[PDB]
């Protein structure tokens, strides 16, 4: 099927968030893991970059234990940057 | 000055009636004496409740002290509202505006929600039954929508006890599926104990789980079961035993003989029974305040049939109601005061946590201040995973004659020795099972290797 | 009223009850062995001497949600018929992967409710939720509909599910041309010959 | 400043549409011109591909004279494909 | 477009066809020059079709 | 002398800084260290000098 970078983004944030939910309270540790899982599930134009890189970074620096919900709600609108390199 | 007051004790309620009698004895005065008429019934039965209520009514009681159930509560509220007869209850607070009802039990919602906010719970599971009503459920759902909470609402009351074994196993299986640990138990103490036993049986009382018991009876039940389980458990306490009042009362309570007062010989007391005692206090002080204000509530004639249509209420009732609602007294539940509707105000709910040594109060909850906190509070062998590669890890020629870390030789072996030497730990060299460095499987999405 | 009918020596009683009064009816009819037949919502449990004319909506609703394949939606309820349906869909949400927003519209007084619905649907704008299930009496249904049209959320992209047997009993002409999908349940088929004849007699 | 391909898409369709509105009846002819302008205004990860390629193709194949509104309303949700290639 | 020649008795779908034909052109911006009654009618129909 | 801010400096570390800042999504202002040292710990005062 055809790829949609936008659909890729929305799916990315959703899957990352849904992933981090099982890791509640350890949330700040597993951001990159769940980002990997989300990159696998939602696909990526560049395997290194991932589905949404900017959201990944935002989450990584913002997310604190149990602070997940507010963090995701803040970071999901963030610009993903260039999904090329 | 004999004051006739009706009362309703569900069959099997002992310590409540015991504390009721103790209240009758302690708050008795030479000025006036309460003359209780006790009537035992099936509290879940609406018909029984109606019959008992009209029985007390025709007897011409000036007030009624009793209990109700989710089924029968509307009968009590409607009848007391119609006939203008005051009703005093330890049972759960009604959500709404109900006249002529004095609810001794404090509203637990605020304490619970503030507790959730305190532990910073983004997502949790809420186990409830329909006994005390779904009011709390509505509360936590609306607060969940407002604060963006993901809440799992599960009704544990509709599962039949005869067929419930694998039901709860499947329950906690589905609950373990999502990796959700945090759990709130809002239930009657019996159902609580059942769920607890199922938890220890299924081994869900291990580390990583956090249970919140919502009730005023946190220390009234047995906490010894999950105490050593290793899971954190938190709850609410309406009775502080460190208080001098409660301590002396407890001395008198524990010195009492069990034959005369059933279940009255104990270190503690169920919060319902305490609420009953304090209710006796409230009634005594109410009628005392009525006598000091020089208002005569004495009945001229018999009340007649309660069902008689059109129902006519007595005038005195409103006066007795105001008398009860205006009462402010000190008791086992802390400061006791009521608003215009009859609900509790200015109460204090001690927030407590179960530790290894036992239960302890970590704070208190106020209607205004919300949560306020009270006083703030070898070496294991390190497993080293490694893979065989030259000259990183290799088998010695004589290795069959050796054991453990002496079996392997290589760069990584020596490096391991150095790292363990500097970090000061005992290390066990082991070869990885699958024999891979590390990878993510495109199918199972599972990491393999070291 | 019940004891009045009883003393009159009636052989049966036909009536209605409320979430408050239902226990009185069930307990009294069970105790006095007087048969009670009602159009009002089905009691949850095993109650003798009560014949409930109203069918159970739970299964139909759940099957419909499964049919439209709704992963996440908003559920608007009131305390009038009880939280039974809410409890049901919550339990099924726990079983499935459903994300459900449960909001109580019943405790809101009709006199002062203007901005209550604006703030409600504002909070509904927070989550971006375009799927909504209304479990309510026809009156609250109509009010909520009017409020929906007022803020213009009845346009395309929105999907509403009205839970009741009265889908054609309320006014649907309001949101009919809005371009939003609306689904519901009907217990009376006017296409049936019996109902057609009854309607011919009824309209005269 | 990050580009965020999704915002790039919404902007792309918006600028294409707003441009094509200026040409009445010639709508099917100027699709590529307005797409050029939209790629210019909204920027592109790949100058050749443009802001959203799938939408461009969709419009080119669908749009008929005076049929603009319905055509665009149909084509704006389509997947953009690979934005880097 | 003349909205004045439309009879009130038969006018329901007339406005639906009007704004459908207006959706053809994709026209959002609209100027209403009308009597308060006709203004109110056209407005109500606008709310009905959700434009 | 004719430029200002981050445009004043050029180099490997400048480009790397630009890349890191682009990746982490923050605005960065390049500044030269005061003491002009990389880093050190004085064995007496135990004060760190440098970047
Ligand atoms: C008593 O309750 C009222 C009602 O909320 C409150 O305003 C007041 O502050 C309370 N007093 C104390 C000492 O908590």
């Amino acid at each position: 099927g055809p790829a949609d970078c936008c659909r890729m983004k929305e799916c990315c944030t959703d899957r990352v968030n849904e992933c981090l939910q099982r890791y509640s309270g350890r949330e700040d540790k597993f951001v990159s893991f769940c980002y990997q899982e989300a990159t696998v599930t939602c696909g990526s134009f560049n395997e290194i970059v991932g589905c949404c890189y900017g959201y990944q970074m935002c989450m990584i620096r913002v997310v604190k234990p149990n602070s997940l919900s507010g963090a995701h709600e803040a970071c999901k609108t963030v610009s993903c940057g260039n999904p090329c390199a | 000055n004999s004051i006739q007051i009706g009362g309703l004790f569900p069959r099997g309620a002992d310590q409540e009636y015991s504390a009721f009698r103790v209240g009758m004895v302690q708050f008795s005065t030479s000025e006036f004496r309460l003359t209780p008429h006790i009537d035992n019934l099936e509290v879940a039965n609406s018909f029984a409740v109606t019959n008992a209520f009209c029985s007390q009514f025709s007897r011409g009681v000036y007030a009624i002290f009793g209990f109700y159930d989710k089924k029968s509560v509307n009968t009590i509220t409607s009848f007391c509202g119609t006939l203008h007869v005051s009703f005093i209850t330890p049972s759960f607070p009604t959500d709404g505006t109900h006249p002529f009802v004095i609810q001794m039990r404090p509203d637990l919602k605020g304490a619970l929600l503030s507790l959730i906010e305190y532990y910073q719970w983004d997502k949790f599971a809420y186990l409830y039954d329909s006994d005390r009503g779904l009011s709390t459920l509505q509360a936590v759902l609306d607060s969940a929508a407002e604060k963006k909470w993901q809440v799992t609402a599960i009704n544990v009351g509709n599962i039949n006890n005869d067929k419930k074994d694998e039901t709860y196993r499947s329950l906690f299986q589905d609950l373990e599926l999502k990796g959700e640990r945090r759990v709130i138990l809002d239930c009657e103490r019996d159902k609580v104990n059942d769920i607890v036993d199922q938890v220890i049986t299924i081994g869900k009382h291990v580390k990583g789980y956090h249970y919140i018991i919502a009730n005023l009876g946190f220390t009234d039940g047995d906490l010894l079961k999950i105490q050593f389980g290793g899971a954190e458990v938190s709850g609410f306490q309406i009775v502080d035993y460190d208080d001098s009042l409660v301590s002396k009362f407890i001395e008198r309570w524990s010195t009492l003989e069990e034959k005369e007062y059933p279940g009255a010989h104990t270190a503690t007391i169920k919060y319902t029974s305490a609420l009953t005692y304090d209710a006796v206090q409230v009634m005594t002080e109410a009628f005392r305040n009525l006598r000091k204000q020089r208002i005569e509530i004495s009945r001229r004639g018999n009340a007649g049939d309660c069902l008689a249509n059109p129902a006519v209420p007595w005038g005195q009732g409103v006066e007795i109601e105001r008398a009860l609602k205006q009462v402010q007294v000190e008791g086992l539940s802390g400061n006791i005061k009521f608003d215009q509707n009859g609900k509790r105000i200015n109460y204090t709910i001690n927030i407590m946590e179960l530790k290894t040594n036992g239960p302890r109060k970590i704070g208190y909850w106020s209607e205004v201040d919300k949560m306020v906190v009270t006083l703030t509070e070898e070496q294991k062998t390190v497993v080293v995973t490694t893979i065989l590669e030259s000259p990183y890890v290799m088998m010695k020629k004589n290795h069959e004659m050796l054991e453990g870390n002496e079996r392997y030789e290589g760069y990584c072996v020596d490096l391991a020795a150095e790292i363990a030497k500097h970090c000061g730990f005992k290390y066990k060299l082991t070869i990885v099972g699958d024999g891979k460095y590390g990878a993510r499987d495109a199918d199972t999405k599972i990491w393999n290797g070291m």
